[PDB]
């Protein structure tokens, strides 16, 4: 119910090795394009973990 | 009446006037799929409820 609201953005989200990673769980962000993370730059995100 | 099937995503665009009978998936994401076809395969076709 209390959400985070922390703003992790403007950063790079590289998946290179990410993705080949079995053990990882789920990366692909299907707003943009999971392939669209790496030199992405994040406007206002806000993580609400 | 779930006869009637309609493609969710295409790895090229439209182009006019075209037809495709394709079936095979991509590897996307999730379960992408096993090799080139077969299980843990999202199909490209979706029926009509």
């Amino acid at each position: 119910y209390a959400w985070n609201r922390k703003r992790i953005s403007n950063c790079v989200a590289d998946y290179s090795v990410l993705y080949n990673s079995a053990s990882f769980s789920t990366f692909k962000c299907y707003g943009v394009s999971p392939t669209k993370l790496n030199d992405l730059c994040f406007t206002n995100v806000y993580a609400d973990s | 009446n779930y006869n009637y099937l309609y493609r969710l995503f295409r790895k090229s665009n439209l182009k006019p006037f075209e037809r495709d009978i394709s079936t095979e998936i991509y590897q996307a994401g999730s379960t992408p799929c096993n090799g080139v076809e077969g299980f843990n395969c999202y199909f490209p076709l979706q029926s009509y409820g």
